[PDB]
């Protein structure tokens, strides 16, 4: 109920997003969990401050949507550093 | 690498590196300060008395990548054998060098909002991390 417009944006960045994550070749990290944290969240600020000129309508729906994107990209990124986390031990 | 993602860093790197060269010293400063961590030692480009070094290499960085993107096809080890120089003979560690890419990638994202698309960071961060060594 945002709007027909960014609501499939918001799909878009998600979908891109993955494949963003998806690529990503673990043995080829030597980044620390600190890190990769840091990365992750540039990598969503990024899609953020992208998608912020994308987003369209009136600034309550506005913000809105950017919300949406940012509390799902947090969704896909969750899953992605625990199995970066287990990537530690093993 | 895929024959299909040779031709997105192509076209990434084509509508969105012609100005890298100019981000040298901010890319630089970016993994500084995201990433404390590369901070504590870093030997390099003598910063006590100057940007020049660190704004030359800069330089350095697009070239390389537009030479590297421009080969992918025949030459595979660009990136590998550029990596391999500086974590062998520059004292560069792997992982400030993966850094100062990110941090270059973030800073092209800062300047060029509507090129550097979520779709043209993914094709040129699957480039850039295809740095270990192909046969
Ligand atoms: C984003 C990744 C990087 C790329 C693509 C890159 C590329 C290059 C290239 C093409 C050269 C010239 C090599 C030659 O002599 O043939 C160079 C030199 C050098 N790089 Fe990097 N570099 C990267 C990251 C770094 C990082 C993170 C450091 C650490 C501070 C670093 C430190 C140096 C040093 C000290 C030299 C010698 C510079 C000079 O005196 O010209 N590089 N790099």
């Amino acid at each position: 109920a945002l709007l027909k417009a960014n609501k499939d944006l918001i799909s878009a960045g998600l979908k891109e997003f993955s494949v963003l994550l998806n690529q990503q070749v673990f043995n080829d990290a030597l980044v620390s969990e600190e890190d990769m944290v840091t990365v992750v969240e540039d990598w969503m600020n990024f899609y953020i401050n992208y998608y912020r000129q994308q987003v369209t309508g009136e600034p309550q729906e506005r913000d809105k949507a950017l919300q949406e994107l940012r509390q799902e990209l947090n969704t896909l990124a969750n899953p992605f550093l625990a199995k970066y986390r287990d990537f530690l031990k093993s | 690498l895929s024959p299909a993602d040779k031709t997105n860093v192509k076209a990434a790197w084509g509508k969105v590196g012609a100005h890298a060269g100019e981000y040298g010293a901010e890319a630089l400063e970016r993994m500084f300060l995201s990433f404390p961590t590369t901070k504590t030692y870093f030997p390099h480009f003598d910063l006590s008395h100057g940007s020049a070094q660190v704004k030359g290499h800069g330089k350095k960085v697009a070239d390389a990548l537009t030479n590297a993107v421009a080969h992918v096809d025949d030459m595979p080890n660009a990136l590998s054998a550029l990596s391999d120089l500086h974590a062998h003979k520059l004292r560069v560690d792997p992982v400030n060098f993966k850094l100062l890419s990110h941090c270059l990638l973030v800073t092209l994202a800062a300047h060029l909002p509507a090129e550097f698309t979520p779709a043209v960071h993914a094709s040129l961060d699957k480039f850039l991390a295809s740095v270990s060594t192909v046969l």
